[PDB]
Parts: structure tokens; C-alpha cells; sequence
């Protein structure tokens, strides 16, 4: 894919929408989110148009895939990123100086930084972006003053130069915010309030999700299938109310409603819909219609279709006639069926071209029942046990993959190491007896230490080692999320504990399904020390560094770094990973 | 409330 930009290049027509960015490249962001954008224009400020021109970005859509360049003045071009395979990110950390980006003002306020302006809007139910008044502003009761704003498409209506002035999005997107989620759903239950959009979806998940990643929506009404009106079935309704919660709940059968998760963005899946739908047909319109062995095969041929946005597969009917099917690969406007006819045998699911812009942490992972103890090659992706080559090479402690790059584990873990290069992890590990000198392994280029750190039982026991050379995912290799920020007050209660012991080492893997166990509880258990909020525990056969991962709604996540555990009785005690995400981010990018 | 922009002086 073309993935860098175009000066000073123009593309020739094509237009589906034209917004306003405060660059190219955030342009070529909002090109690749758009469901059809697949190319773009860009205007930068300059004497060539009118200060009515500048920061318009045009978005774009051709049916072989690109336009006619021409060259033109302080245009810049591109195309989005549908076409990559790296992972995608809304996130824009950018401050612009002397920009004014304009929307509905709806909070004024006093801020020391513009850095707090942007904590505010980030920490805010309705902010898309803010503007804040330096304080060499020439307007004397202007100055401070931090204003906060939102528009139907989360970018703003109109882009101004204006001096000693600075605007930015919301950090939301990069998963800074504070913000709780409410990640309860209400069966049976209608909202009322400004209805701000409106798409087709299959389920109230599909529903869920799109309102998630919808600038404007807060919450959301989802009407099933079996919803007594004919018109309104798999209509999900896209909310929003100043209040911001939903005024009111009316009872009522077969429709459901939500929030936007918008703040917990990463760790759950939201571009993604990998599901299939069974007899149902998605309508759209049709950009191809092709064989296929299966919808397995036809989800491929769509994927791997850069325009389309999703398809239906109709078998070979029964399970008489050969067995090859139609494959029609469809598109809309929006990225959704204009309608979901059930019952007419079809087989319908969603594009993965999608599925680049979702955490790498989000995909499923295929699992087994029952037990316990036995682990094997696949269940634990993330754990990685890590090595000391002094005095001879053996196990130190755990960690976990949370990045390309990263590895998540106890600050304890480093007493009397001098330096990195003593240090091995190895990946995809089960038996400790399967390491020989030719097994591959990470190297450590450097380790960071939470500075406060001091005594394990003090608390900020916490260590990123970067790694040498960054971790090619795998079904054996892949990385767990951070929990958010917005989750805070969520109550896990499906956590595991893994590693090997260490103390006394054990060949292979082990696995313990344990509980959480309150503060306060703890507290009353530990005597002496105390026990902060930046701590958690649990108990009722892991290692230093290890991982407490909790299971929640189909997502694994991090939630504690084992820490000083007297348990297998006594409560183990953990570091709280979700008190250091801001550090952890600070730390990495 | 809706607050009006920032002045253009
Ligand atoms: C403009 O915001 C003020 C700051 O409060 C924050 O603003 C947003 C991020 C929003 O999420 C809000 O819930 C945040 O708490 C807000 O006033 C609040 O804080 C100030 C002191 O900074 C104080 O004057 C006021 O009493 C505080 N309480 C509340 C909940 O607003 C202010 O009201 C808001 N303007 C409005 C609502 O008109
Ligand atoms: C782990 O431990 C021993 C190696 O001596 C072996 O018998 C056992 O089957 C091993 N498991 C796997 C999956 O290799
Ligand atoms: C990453 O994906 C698989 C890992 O098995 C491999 O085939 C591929 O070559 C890897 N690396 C790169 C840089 O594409
Ligand atoms: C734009 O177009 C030409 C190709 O026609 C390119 O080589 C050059 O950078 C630009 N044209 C001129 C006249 O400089």
C-alpha cells in the first residue's frame, strides 16, 4: 500500500464527503476509518486558495482503486490504510499552535495547561476536541480559558488560524481516559433521547460495537429480529442526551440497550466482526459475485477485497448439489446491510480488512474444557518465562507480551542484576526442559524500573523490559491487554495465575484458577504493611512478575503482576496493574 | 449553555 503521502499531488474527483482536518495526516486517518474512503485530498494553509480552503479533506472513493494525480499547490494526497496489514490507530496526540477548530462550544472553563484542557476533554462524556486561550492571549478574560467541543462527525465543522490560541482531539483513543465505561446491557429496555444515527446490524453486539466507534453516540437502542413492527427489525438506534445518560428506561420486549464503550476502546474488539450469521442476507450493493467452497472461503475473498465492506454466502442448499456456493461480496454507504433479510438461506458476515484497527490483544483464542493442571502450546500466549545466564542459565521470573517490544513484569525481579545483557526471554515456553542453547530467545535492551520503587512489600513493584527484537505474533506469541482506565470498578471473576513456581522450579506450565480477594480483606489478613489502592490480591503455584490475567467478556487482561504472595492459607499479593496504565503508556508509546 | 468562539480582536 502506498503508505506515505503526496506532495503536492491532487486526485482527480471521486468525492464521497469532504471534512475538516488539521493535517493530512489525521486526514489520511479519518480516510481510513471512513467505510468507503479509500483515497484522499488534503489542503494545507497557504497564499495559493482562500483561508476558506485550508485544512479541507476530501475524502475518496474509485472503482479501480485510485484516481487521476494532478499536481496542484499545497494539496497533499493520499490513500488509507485498508490496503496495510500493520495495525491502525486513531490516536493524535498532536497540539496545534495558532489553530482554532470550531464546534459546539459547550464548557468553559479555567485550566493551568493545555495539557490539563486535554486531560478534560479526555475525561469528558462529550468532548471531541478542545481549543485553549494561551496566557499571552490578548483578551484579558480569555486567557485560560479552556473551551470544549463536539460536532455530529467528532472533526470539526470549520478549521481557523487564529494566534496565541491551541486546539487537539481526545485522547479517548489512545486509551488514556478515566472515563468509566458501562459495559451493562438492558435486556428488554428502550431508550428515549436525540437519535443521532441509525444502522442495520444482526445483533445488539454488532450494535454495541458500531456505537462504540460512532463519534456522537452514547448510548444506543437495539430492536431484534422479533420485534413485533416489520420496519424496525435489526434497526440499531444511535443516542445521545446533554445529561449524557439516557433520560429515561422504558420496558419492552425484544429490544435492548447500551452505552458506548468509547473509553475501554482498546482491549475490546470494536472494528471487528468476525462472527457469521446464519441464514441471513445482508443487503447491499454488489461488487462481485464469485464461487467459494465455503463462507470461511467467501469471508477471505471479501477481506481481501479492499472496497468491500461485507458478504453473503449461499451454500450449495441442503446438502445435495456441489459443493460450491455463490459468493457476493456487497458494500454500502456505511459499511452495513441496508436491510438483514432472514430466512432466505443465505450465510452472512463482515470484511476483516476491518479487523487491523481492533488491538492485537482482542482476538479470541481457541480454548478446552475442563481442567487443570496440564497447560499446553497455544493456552497462555503471553506469559513468557525469562532467564538469568548467572550464575548458570535458569528460570529467574515470569512476565507477560503486552507489546511488540514489551514485556510487563515485578520491579523485585531485578534485585543484584548489573545489566540487561544477562537476561533471556523465551516465548511459546511449556516444559522448562524444552529450552536447549539452540532454542531462539529475546534479548533485553533495557529495563525500566518504576523510580519510586523500593521494597517489594512497599509497593510499585513494577518492570517494562523492552526487547531487543520486536515479537512476530503467533497462535503461541501473542500479546494480553492492559485493563482500562474505565474499568476500574468492574468485578473479575474469572482470574488465572500461571508460571512455574518460582522456590523451587516446575517442568512444565502450571495453570490455577484463583479469586480475587478485597483490600480490605487482605488488609486484615497482612498485619503489618500496608496494603494501597495500587495493590490487589487473591488466593483460595505461579512465579515473580507472573501474571494475574482475568477472563472478561471474551478478552484476557492483565490484571495483576505477582508481587509478595505467602499463599499456595494466606492472600497473594499483586501489583494493580490498571494504577500504573499511565505510566505503563508514558513509558512506551 | 452554548459558549461563543474565541475573539478574533
Ligand atoms: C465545565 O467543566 C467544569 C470542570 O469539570 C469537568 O468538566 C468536564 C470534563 C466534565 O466531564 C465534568 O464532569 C468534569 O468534572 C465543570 O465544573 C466542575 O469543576 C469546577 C472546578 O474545576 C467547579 O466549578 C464545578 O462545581 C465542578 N462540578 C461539575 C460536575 O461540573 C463545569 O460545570 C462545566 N461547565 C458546565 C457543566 O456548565
Ligand atoms: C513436559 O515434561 C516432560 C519432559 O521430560 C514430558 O514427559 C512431558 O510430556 C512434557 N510435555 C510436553 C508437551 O512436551
Ligand atoms: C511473521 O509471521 C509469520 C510467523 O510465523 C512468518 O511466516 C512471517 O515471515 C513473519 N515476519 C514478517 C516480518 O513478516
Ligand atoms: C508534475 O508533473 C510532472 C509529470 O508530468 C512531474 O515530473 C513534475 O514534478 C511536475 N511538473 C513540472 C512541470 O514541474
Amino acid at each position: 500500500c502506498v503508505t506515505q503521502l503526496l506532495k503536492d499531488t491532487c486526485f482527480e474527483g471521486g468525492d464521497i464527503t469532504t471534512v475538516f482536518t488539521p493535517s493530512a495526516k489525521y486526514c489520511q486517518v479519518v480516510c481510513t476509518y471512513h467505510p468507503r474512503c479509500l483515497l484522499f485530498t488534503f489542503t494545507a494553509e497557504s497564499p495559493s486558495e482562500d483561508p476558506t480552503r485550508w485544512f479541507t479533506c476530501v475524502l475518496k472513493d474509485s472503482v479501480t482503486e485510485t484516481l487521476p494525480r494532478v499536481n496542484r499547490t499545497a494539496a497533499i494526497s493520499g490513500y488509507s490504510f485498508k490496503q496495510c496489514s500493520h495495525q491502525i490507530s486513531a490516536c493524535n496526540k498532536d497540539i496545534y499552535v495558532d489553530l482554532d477548530m470550531k464546534g459546539i462550544n459547550y464548557n468553559s472553563s479555567v485550566a493551568k495547561s493545555a495539557q490539563e484542557c486535554q486531560e478534560r476533554c479526555t475525561d469528558d462524556v462529550h468532548c471531541h476536541f478542545f481549543t485553549y486561550a494561551t496566557r499571552q492571549f490578548p483578551s484579558l478574560e480569555h486567557r485560560n480559558i479552556c473551551l470544549l467541543k463536539h460536532t455530529q462527525t467528532g472533526t470539526p465543522t470549520r478549521i481557523t488560524k487564529l494566534d496565541k490560541v491551541v486546539s487537539g482531539f481526545s485522547l479517548k483513543s489512545c486509551a488514556l481516559s478515566n472515563l468509566a465505561c458501562i459495559r451493562d446491557i438492558f435486556p428488554n429496555t428502550v431508550f428515549a433521547d436525540s437519535n443521532i444515527d441509525s444502522v442495520m446490524a444482526p445483533d445488539a453486539f454488532v450494535c454495541g460495537r458500531i456505537c462504540t466507534h460512532h463519534p456522537g453516540c452514547l448510548f444506543f437502542t437495539f430492536f431484534s429480529q422479533e420485534w413485533p413492527k416489520e420496519s424496525q427489525r435489526n434497526l440499531c438506534l444511535l443516542k445521545t442526551s446533554e445529561s449524557g445518560l439516557p433520560s429515561t428506561r422504558i420496558k419492552k420486549s425484544k429490544a435492548l440497550s447500551g452505552f458506548s464503550l468509547q473509553s475501554c476502546r482498546h482491549s475490546i474488539p470494536v472494528f471487528c466482526h468476525s462472527s457469521f450469521y446464519h441464514d441471513t442476507d445482508f443487503l447491499g450493493e454488489e461488487l462481485d459475485i464469485v464461487a467459494a467452497k465455503s463462507h470461511e472461503a467467501c469471508q477471505k475473498l471479501c477481506t481481501n477485497a479492499v472496497r468491500c465492506q461485507f458478504f453473503t454466502y449461499t451454500p450449495a442448499q441442503a446438502s445435495c448439489n456441489e459443493g460450491k456456493g455463490k459468493c457476493y461480496l456487497k458494500l454500502s454507504s456505511n459499511g452495513s446491510p441496508t436491510k438483514i433479510l432472514h430466512g432466505r438461506g443465505g450465510i452472512s458476515g463482515y470484511t476483516l480488512r476491518l479487523c487491523k484497527m481492533d488491538n492485537e490483544c482482542t482476538t479470541k483464542i481457541k480454548p478446552r474444557i475442563v481442567g487443570g493442571t496440564a497447560s499446553v502450546r497455544g493456552e497462555w500466549p503471553w506469559q513468557v518465562t525469562l532467564h538469568t545466564t548467572s550464575p548458570t542459565q535458569r528460570h529467574l521470573c515470569g512476565g507477560s507480551i503486552i507489546g511488540n517490544q514489551w514485556i510487563l513484569t515485578a520491579a523485585h525481579c531485578f534485585y543484584g542484576v548489573e545489566s540487561p545483557k544477562i537476561l533471556r526471554v523465551y516465548s511459546g515456553i511449556l516444559n522448562q526442559s524444552e529450552i536447549k542453547e539452540d532454542t531462539s530467545f529475546f534479548g533485553v535492551q533495557e529495563i525500566i524500573i518504576h523510580d519510586q520503587y523500593k521494597m517489594a512489600e512497599s509497593g510499585y513493584d513494577i518492570a517494562l523490559l523492552k526487547l531487543e527484537t520486536t515479537v512476530n505474533y503467533t497462535d503461541s506469541q501473542r500479546p494480553i491487554c492492559l485493563p482500562s482506565k474505565g474499568d476500574r470498578n468492574v468485578i473479575y471473576t474469572d482470574c488465572w495465575v500461571t508460571g512455574w513456581g518460582y522456590d523451587k522450579i516446575q517442568n512444565t506450565l502450571q495453570k490455577a484458577k484463583i479469586p480475587l480477594v478485597t483490600n480490605e480483606e487482605c488488609q486484615k489478613r497482612y498485619r503489618g504493611h500496608k496494603i494501597t489502592h495500587k495493590m490487589i490480591c487473591a488466593g483460595y503455584k505461579g512465579d515473580s512478575g507472573g501474571p494475574l490475567s482475568c477472563k472478561h467478556n471474551e478478552v484476557w487482561h492483565l490484571v495483576g503482576i505477582t508481587s509478595w504472595g505467602e499463599g499456595c492459607e494466606r492472600p497473594g499479593v499483586y501489583t494493580n496493574v490498571v494504577e500504573y496504565v499511565d505510566w505503563i503508556l508514558e513509558k512506551t508509546q | 449553555h452554548i459558549y461563543p468562539d474565541f475573539p478574533t480582536d
